[PDB]
C-alpha cells in the first residue's frame, strides 16, 4: 500500500524535507515522494502539468509561489490540494470547485480580530474605507456577517483602485463624527492615504486607525505615522514547518483512506482516458473530515472553508520606525498587557469618545403653509414683517438648491425663510439646541423605494435618499408615518395630527 | 535618434521629398509617423505607415497628395508629396510611434515646409 | 374643537427589542384599515352627526 | 383594544397573561411613588400597560 | 489575408465546408480568409494544447473557431488560460463549445455563441405570461449563477400589473429532500441543474408522487444537458430552449464565425493600417505579448453580417439570438413547441398541451355582470382580478380581458 | 401611491391615476382652479388651510388615514427622547396651539 | 468625427499650485478597462516626449509635480505642484479607429 504525492516546490532543499517527512510519516501502509519544482513561468507550469501525472499514485499536490495555472488541472481531476503560500481571496470562492482546505487565512480573515478589537473597546463611531476590488467585496460581506448579533455605526467609504484621488473623495471623512479608521486596499494605496491624511491631518489626536498585513510595506512603512497599530500573522515563512503538518494530515488522510472500499486509482498519465475519476471528491470529503491533533504550528483544524483554527496573530505599533510587537492574539485570548500603546495624536490612552456636533444640517422641501419660500432682498437679507400684532416674524436663511425653476440648476439661491414650522425649530434651538444649517431639496419629492436597475437594488429616493445617505441630519416636513420609511429611519413622536 | 531631414520652401502646387535620417532601432518592425504643426499651432496629419513597410494609410483631405516609401535597410524614412497649396505651410514632425501603437515614443526634432 | 393634541399609547418599560417589533406591528396595522373597521364595531354612534 | 392586542399576539406570536389592576386608579403619583398601573410597571416585573 | 482555421472533433460534413466558403460574400474589401481546416477525435485537452501551440497559431494563423460534440466543462478553462496568455481569438461554435457559460475576468476574448441564461429567464416569462400559467417555484443547486436570475424574476414580477407569486426557492444539492418537496404546490418548478442531477432528481420526485402528469418541469438546455437523449428518468412533455444552431447545422455555423471574424478584422482595418502578427510561441513569447493592449472587442461586440447584427453582451451572449422552444414526448426526448426571435413569441395553436375538472363556458359580454376589456398593449395579457377573453376570429384567438360582477 | 399599490382592491384605479399623475401639490393647487380636474387627494392639513385662506372650494370630510407628522432623523441617534420631550413641552404650554393661532 | 479640444489655452500661475488643465471631446472614448488619451508636453521648438500613457501611466525618467484623471469625453491633466520649468506646450491624443485626432494646445508660464 503505497502512496504517491506530488508536490510544487520552488527549491530542492524543501522537496528533500518533503522527503524526509515522507519518510517520517512512513511509520504507519506506506508513502512514496515524486519531487515536482515550482516552474517559473505559467504556460511551462501548465506544460510540465502532468508529465507528474504519469505516476497515477499521486493523490494530493502541495503548491507554492499565481498558482491558477496549476490548481485547475487538480480541480479538473478533483485531487485534494493544499494551496501553501496563498494570500489570495480568489481561491476561497469554494464553487469554482479548484480550491483547497485552507491553510493560513488569505487576507480577509483577520476582520474577524477587528470586531473582536470591541471586546476591547466597544467603539461604535467606525468608518470604513474599501478599495473597489472582489476581495474587499469579500470582505464586505465578511463584515456585514460580523455584525449580526453594538460597533454598528456607519455603512461603507468607496475607493477607486488605480488613482490618487483621496482628499477630494474623502474630504467629508473629517466630517463624520466619528474616530476609527479601518483600511483595507493595496500598499500603494495606504500610501497615497498616508500622504493625502497628512494633508489633511487626519492622523492626529483622536484619529485611532487600523490598518491590516498586506498594507504593511516599507514604502507605505515611509509614510505611515508612528502610532499606527498593525497585524501580523504567525508563522507567515516558516514554510517548512506547513509542509511537515501537510505531510501529516495526508498521512492522517490516506491512514484513513486504507481502510476503505472502491480505491478506483486516477489514470496513469493526464489523457488518454476519462477525466470524471469518482473517487476524487470523496477523497476531499475524507481530507475535510480528516483532523490534526498537534504541530510545530499547533493544533490544524479545518473551518467551512477549512481555516485555521484560532490562526494567531503577532500585533505589532509602529514607534518611531520601530514595529513594537505588543503581544499575541489568540481567538479568545487576547494581547494581555505588557507593552505601552503609543496612539497616533502623541496620546498615551486610548480615546473613548467622539465629536457630538454642535451643528447638524435641516434639509427639507417647500410646503405651504409650513414653508414658505420667499426671495431674498437686494442685499440678500429679508423683508421685515410683522404678525397681525406686528410681532417680527423669524425669517431665517433657507438655502435653496441651484433651481430657481426644476430644470436650470444653476441658480444657487439664499431664499431665506418662512413658515410655521421655522418657528418651532426657533423654540427648539432656544430651548436645547445649536447653530443649525438649512438646505432645501433638488427634486422636491417624498420620495418611494423606487428599484433601481441595476441587479436588484431598491434605494429611498428625495429626502428619503438624503437622510439615508448622511446629507441630511433632521427631517422636519408634514410627511406621513408608514411602516415602509420606519423600517429604517427613527420617528419621533407625531407632532401635528391630522387626517 | 531621428532627425528630419529637408523640408524648405516649396511652390504652390509643388512637390517635395520630405526625408528623416533614423539611427538606433530598425524599420521592419517598427512603427513611426508623420504629423504637422501648423503656426496657428493645429494638430494635424501627414504620413501614416506600416510597421513593417507593409501598407500604408492615407489622412482624407491630404489623401492623394503624398506618398510613401520606408527603405529599411539604411534607416531613412520618405515622403513625396505633390500638389502642395497655401494649406501645407506648416512645421512637420517625424516621430517614432508605440508597439498599440497610436501613440508616438520617440520623436524627430521637426522640418519646415512653407 | 378640543384644547389638546394627546394619544394613547401602548407600555411596556425599556422594551427591550420588543419596541422594534410592536411600533412596526402597529403601523402594519394601520398600514391596512381594519382599525377603521374596529371602529365600526365599537366606537360609531348614532346622535352625533 | 382586546381584538387589536389579539392582533398584536398573532403578529409578534407572544402569548400572555391579563392581569387587572387592583390599587389605584391610573398612577397618580404620591411623594414621589405612583400608584395605579404606573406604579405597577415601575415595580419591575417587565409588565406590559 | 487571414489565416483561419475551423477545428472540429467528429462528425465531420467536409463538404457543407467546401461549400459554404463563398468568397464573393467576402466581397474584396481588405481581407481575404486564408482558411486551413483540422478534425480531431480527442478526449485530450492537453494534446489540444500542444498541438494548437504547434500549429501555425504560433506560425501563421491568427484567429481560429472550434466545434464539438460532446459534453465537457474544462473546455472553459482552456478558453480562459488561452485569453489569459494569447490575444489570438477562439470561438465556440457547437457542442462542449456554445454549452460553454463561464464568467470570467476581462479576458482577451471567449467562445461567444447565442443566447444567455437571463435570456432564457426572460423568455421563460413571456411563455408563462402568452400560454396562461402561472410559476410558484424554482429549485437549484450548487451552480454559480443561481441566484442572480432568481432575484430578477421575483424582482420582475414586483414590477408588473398582474402578478405571479411564490412559494419556495429550494437552494439543494439524507433523504427527507422528498418532504421538502412535499411543499411544492406549485404547477411549474424550475430548475438548475446538470443531466445526471436532473435524473436522479427525477427518481426523487417521482418518489414523491409529483409526477409529470400533475407537476410540469421547466429546464433550459443545460440542465438537460445534451439535447438528444433520455437518460434514465426524464418524465414526459418538459420544457427546454437552446435551440437555433440545430437548425443551423455545420455550414451556417461555418459561415457564422467565417464571416464574424473576417468582419471584425475589417473593423478594425477600415482605418487601422495593418494587423498585429501572431505571435512565433506560444510557451515562450513573455515579452510580445504585451506589446498589444489589444481591445478589438470594441469591433468584436458590435457585429452585422447579412442584415443581422450578431452583438454580443461584454461576457459573449449573443443580444440578438434566436430561440426555439420545444417540448418533450412520451416516446421521444424532445419535439416542439414553436419559436422566438427578439421580443417576438410565436408557438403552436395556442393551446396547453395537455394529457374532467375543465368545463368550456360560452358567455354574451352584457354590463356591469359581464365587462370585456382588451388586453394591456404594453404586456399583452389581463391584469389582477380579470381573466382572459375567447372570442372567434371571424385561429380564435382575439383574446380580451374579460371582466364584470 | 404607497398605500394604493399595496391595496390590490382598488388597484385599477391606482392604475389608472398612474395615468395622470404630479409632480408638486402647487400643479394641481392651480389645476383645480383651471377646471381640467375633477378631484385631487391629500392630507387634510393643506386643504382646510387652502378652503380657508383663498376661496372657492369644499371637502367632503371623510378622513381616511389619522396621522401624524413626525421628525425624521437616523436610528441611534442620541437626539430622540429629549426632543421628544421637548415635543411634550411645547404641548404643555399651548404654544403649539399658538403657533396655530398664528 | 470625435474632436479633442483643450482648455484653457493659455495661462500663466506662480509656484507651487494645482495646475489643473481639462481636455473635452464629443464622443466617450474610454469603455473596457483602459482610458485612452496620450498627454503630451514639450516647449515650443524642443520635443519632449509624452508624459502619461491612457490616464495617468508615467513614462520613463519623469516628474512626480503632475497627475491625469477623467474620463468619458472629460478628462484632464493636474499638475501639482507648479515647476520653474513650466514654459511648455501641453497637447492631448487619442485618436479613434478614425485614423488621428487632435488637440489644440495649452501654453503655461510662471507668474513672478
Amino acid at each position: 500500500k503505497i502512496v504517491n504525492i506530488g508536490a510544487v516546490l520552488s527549491t530542492r532543499k524543501h522537496e528533500q524535507m518533503f522527503r524526509e517527512a515522507v519518510n517520517q510519516a512512513n511509520k504507519r501502509i506506506q508513502l512514496q515522494a515524486t519531487s515536482v519544482t515550482h516552474k517559473p513561468n505559467a504556460i511551462q507550469m501548465a506544460l510540465s502539468v502532468c508529465e507528474d501525472l504519469i505516476s497515477s499514485q499521486v493523490y494530493a499536490i502541495l503548491v507554492s509561489h499565481t498558482p491558477t495555472p496549476v490548481s485547475y488541472t487538480a480541480g479538473f481531476y478533483r485531487i485534494p490540494v493544499l494551496g501553501l503560500t496563498t494570500r489570495m481571496s480568489i481561491y476561497s470562492d469554494k464553487s469554482i470547485h479548484l480550491s483547497f482546505l485552507r491553510t493560513v487565512p488569505p487576507y480577509s480573515h483577520q476582520s474577524s480580530v477587528w470586531f473582536e478589537m470591541m471586546r476591547v473597546y466597544n467603539w461604535n463611531h467606525i468608518i470604513l474605507l474599501v478599495s473597489d476590488d472582489h476581495e474587499g467585496r469579500a470582505a464586505q460581506k465578511r463584515l456585514e456577517t460580523l455584525l449580526e448579533e453594538g460597533p454598528k455605526a456607519e455603512k461603507v467609504l468607496q475607493f477607486d483602485p488605480g488613482t490618487k484621488n483621496v482628499t477630494a473623495l474623502l474630504m467629508e471623512a473629517r466630517e463624520l463624527e466619528a474616530r476609527v479608521i479601518i483600511l483595507s486596499a493595496s500598499e500603494d494605496d495606504a500610501a497615497t492615504v498616508y500622504r493625502a491624511a497628512a494633508m489633511l491631518d487626519m492622523t492626529g489626536s483622536g484619529y485611532v486607525w487600523l490598518v491590516g498585513e498586506r498594507e504593511i510595506s516599507g514604502n507605505a512603512l515611509r509614510y505611515a505615522p508612528d502610532g499606527i497599530i498593525g497585524l501580523q500573522l504567525i508563522n507567515g515563512k516558516n514554510e517548512s514547518a506547513h509542509i511537515s503538518d501537510a505531510v501529516g494530515v495526508v498521512a492522517q488522510a490516506v491512514h484513513e483512506l486504507l481502510e476503505k472500499e472502491n480505491i478506483t486509482d486516477p489514470p496513469r498519465g493526464c489523457v488518454g482516458n476519462t477525466n470524471i475519476w469518482k473517487t476524487g471528491p470523496l477523497f476531499k470529503r475524507v481530507l475535510m473530515s480528516s483532523k490534526y491533533a498537534d504541530g510545530v504550528t499547533g493544533r490544524v483544524e479545518f473551518n467551512e472553508d477549512g481555516d485555521r483554527k484560532f490562526a494567531q496573530y503577532s500585533i505589532m505599533n509602529l514607534q518611531n520606525r520601530k514595529l513594537v510587537q505588543v503581544g499575541i492574539y489568540n481567538g479568545t485570548h487576547v494581547i494581555p498587557n505588557d507593552r505601552k500603546i503609543i496612539w497616533p495624536g502623541g496620546e498615551t490612552e486610548k480615546p473613548r469618545g467622539y465629536q457630538m456636533s454642535t451643528r447638524l444640517k435641516i434639509v427639507t422641501i417647500h410646503q405651504e403653509p409650513f414653508v414658505y419660500v420667499k426671495p431674498t432682498m437686494s442685499d440678500g437679507t429679508c423683508k421685515e414683517e410683522f404678525t397681525v400684532n406686528g410681532d417680527p416674524v423669524k425669517k431665517v436663511i433657507c438655502t435653496g438648491p441651484n433651481d430657481t425653476s426644476p430644470g436650470s440648476p444653476r441658480h444657487t439661491v439664499p431664499q431665506c425663510c418662512y413658515g410655521f414650522c421655522i418657528d418651532l425649530l426657533i423654540k427648539l434651538a432656544r430651548t436645547m439646541q445649536f447653530t443649525y444649517e438649512v438646505h432645501l431639496v433638488a427634486d422636491g419629492k417624498f420620495g418611494t423605494q423606487e428599484r433601481v436597475q441595476n441587479s436588484n437594488k431598491k434605494e429611498w429616493n428625495g429626502m428619503m435618499g438624503e437622510l439615508l445617505s448622511g446629507q441630511a441630519d433632521m427631517i422636519v416636513a408634514p410627511l406621513t408615518i408608514n411602516n415602509e420609511r420606519a423600517q429604517y429611519i427613527e420617528f419621533s413622536k407625531p407632532f401635528k395630527y391630522q387626517g | 535618434k531621428l532627425q528630419e531631414s529637408g523640408g524648405g520652401s516649396v511652390k504652390l502646387g509643388g512637390s517635395l521629398k520630405l526625408s528623416c535620417v533614423v539611427s538606433g532601432f530598425t524599420f521592419s518592425t517598427y512603427y513611426m509617423s508623420w504629423v504637422r504643426q501648423t503656426p496657428e499651432k493645429r494638430l494635424e496629419l501627414v504620413a501614416v505607415i506600416n510597421s513593417n513597410g507593409g501598407n500604408t494609410y492615407y489622412p482624407d483631405n491630404v489623401k492623394g497628395r503624398f506618398t510613401i516609401s520606408r527603405d529599411n535597410a539604411e534607416n531613412t524614412l520618405y515622403l513625396q508629396m505633390s500638389s502642395l497649396k497655401s494649406e501645407d505651410t506648416a512645421l512637420y514632425y517625424c516621430a517614432r510611434r508605440d508597439y498599440d501603437g497610436f501613440a508616438m515614443d520617440y520623436w524627430g526634432q521637426g522640418t519646415s515646409v512653407t | 374643537k378640543v384644547f389638546a393634541s394627546t394619544g394613547y399609547g401602548i407600555a411596556i418599560q425599556k422594551d427591550s427589542g420588543w419596541k422594534r417589533q410592536v411600533d412596526l406591528a402597529i403601523l402594519q396595522l394601520f398600514g391596512d384599515g381594519e382599525m377603521e373597521e374596529l371602529e365600526a364595531l365599537w366606537l360609531t354612534g348614532i346622535c352625533h352627526n | 383594544c382586546i381584538d387589536i392586542l389579539k392582533k398584536i399576539s398573532k403578529s409578534v406570536k407572544f402569548t400572555y397573561d391579563l392581569y387587572l389592576v387592583t390599587n389605584g386608579k391610573h398612577g397618580k403619583k404620591i411623594n414621589g411613588t405612583w400608584n395605579g398601573m404606573i406604579g405597577e410597571v415601575v415595580m419591575k416585573r417587565a409588565y406590559m400597560a | 489575408s487571414i489565416g483561419i482555421a475551423v477545428i472540429l472533433v467528429g462528425t465531420s460534413d467536409e463538404v457543407a465546408i467546401k461549400d459554404a466558403h463563398e468568397k464573393d460574400d467576402f466581397h474584396h474589401l481588405s481581407v481575404v480568409p486564408r482558411v486551413e481546416l483540422v478534425a480531431m477525435n480527442e478526449t485530450d485537452p492537453k494534446s489540444i494544447i500542444t498541438r494548437i501551440c504547434d500549429l501555425m497559431s504560433d506560425r501563421k494563423i491568427q484567429g481560429v473557431v472550434f466545434a464539438d460534440d460532446t459534453d465537457q466543462e474544462a473546455i472553459a478553462q482552456i478558453l480562459d488560460f488561452i485569453s489569459a496568455q494569447t490575444l489570438t481569438p477562439i470561438l465556440g461554435i457547437h457542442g462542449g463549445s456554445s454549452m460553454i457559460m463561464a464568467d470570467k475576468d476581462e479576458s482577451s476574448m471567449f467562445f461567444q455563441f447565442g443566447p444567455s441564461i437571463e435570456q432564457q429567464a426572460s423568455v421563460m416569462l413571456n411563455i408563462m405570461e402568452e400560454y396562461d400559467w402561472y410559476i410558484f417555484s424554482i429549485v437549484t443547486t450548487y451552480f454559480p449563477g443561481y441566484q442572480d436570475f432568481v432575484n430578477k424574476i421575483r424582482s420582475t414580477i414586483e414590477n408588473s400589473f398582474v402578478g405571479w407569486e411564490l412559494e419556495e426557492v429550494l437552494l439543494l444539492d439524507d433523504s427527507k429532500i422528498q418532504n421538502q418537496l412535499k411543499k411544492l404546490q406549485s404547477p411549474i418548478i424550475l430548475l438548475y441543474c446538470t443531466k445526471e442531477e436532473a435524473t436522479y432528481i427525477f427518481e426523487v420526485a417521482n418518489s414523491v408522487g409529483l409526477t409529470g402528469y400533475g407537476y410540469t418541469w421547466i429546464v433550459p438546455s443545460l440542465v438537460a444537458g445534451d439535447t438528444d437523449t433520455v437518460p434514465s428518468e426524464f418524465p414526459t412533455g418538459l420544457i427546454s430552449v437552446s435551440y437555433d444552431e440545430w437548425d443551423y447545422g455545420l455550414p451556417a455555423r461555418v459561415r457564422d464565425g467565417i464571416a464574424i471574424i473576417t468582419t471584425a478584422a475589417s473593423d478594425m482595418l477600415s482605418e487601422h493600417s495593418f494587423i498585429p502578427e501572431p505571435k512565433s510561441s506560444c510557451y515562450n513569447t513573455h515579452e510580445k505579448r504585451i506589446y498589444q493592449s489589444n481591445m478589438l472587442n470594441r469591433y468584436l461586440i458590435n457585429v452585422t453580417f447579412e442584415g443581422r447584427d450578431l452583438s454580443f453582451s461584454e461576457d459573449g451572449y449573443q443580444m440578438h439570438p434566436k430561440l426555439v422552444i420545444i417540448l418533450l414526448n412520451k416516446e421521444r426526448k424532445w419535439e416542439r413547441v414553436g419559436k422566438w426571435k427578439d421580443k417576438s413569441l410565436q408557438m403552436k395553436y395556442y393551446v396547453w398541451p395537455r394529457m374532467d375538472d375543465h368545463l368550456s363556458i360560452v358567455t354574451l359580454e352584457e354590463a356591469p355582470f359581464v365587462i370585456v376589456e382588451s388586453v394591456d398593449p404594453l404586456s399583452g395579457t389581463c391584469m389582477r382580478n380579470t381573466v382572459p377573453c375567447q372570442k372567434r376570429i371571424i385561429p380564435g384567438y382575439i383574446k380580451k380581458c374579460c371582466k364584470g360582477f | 401611491d404607497i398605500y394604493f399599490r399595496r391595496q390590490v382592491e382598488l388597484s385599477t384605479m391606482y392604475r389608472h391615476m398612474e395615468k395622470h399623475n404630479y409632480e408638486s401639490a402647487a400643479e394641481a393647487i392651480q389645476a383645480v382652479r383651471d377646471n381640467k380636474l375633477h378631484a385631487f387627494i391629500w392630507d387634510s392639513a393643506v386643504l382646510e388651510f387652502e378652503a380657508s385662506q383663498k376661496c372657492d372650494l369644499v371637502t367632503t370630510g371623510e378622513l381616511f388615514f389619522r396621522s401624524g407628522f413626525g421628525i425624521g432623523m437616523r436610528k441611534d441617534s442620541p437626539w430622540k427622547q429629549q426632543v421628544s420631550l421637548s415635543i411634550l413641552k411645547s404641548h404643555e404650554n399651548g404654544f403649539m396651539e399658538d403657533l396655530d393661532k398664528t | 468625427d470625435i474632436q479633442l479640444t483643450q482648455s484653457p489655452a493659455s495661462l500663466a500661475v506662480s509656484l507651487g499650485q494645482r495646475a489643473t488643465i481639462s481636455c473635452r471631446a464629443s464622443q466617450s472614448v474610454s469603455t473596457s478597462r483602459y482610458s485612452y488619451m496620450h498627454w503630451y508636453q514639450h516647449k515650443p521648438g524642443q520635443p519632449p516626449k509624452l508624459l502619461i500613457k491612457y490616464a495617468s501611466n508615467l513614462e520613463s525618467g519623469v516628474p512626480a509635480r503632475f497627475s491625469g484623471s477623467g474620463s468619458g469625453t472629460d478628462f484632464t491633466l493636474n499638475i501639482h505642484p507648479v515647476e520653474e520649468e513650466d514654459t511648455a506646450t501641453y497637447y492631448c491624443q487619442h485618436s479613434w479607429e478614425n485614423p488621428y485626432t487632435f488637440g489644440g494646445g495649452t501654453k503655461l508660464e510662471i507668474k513672478r
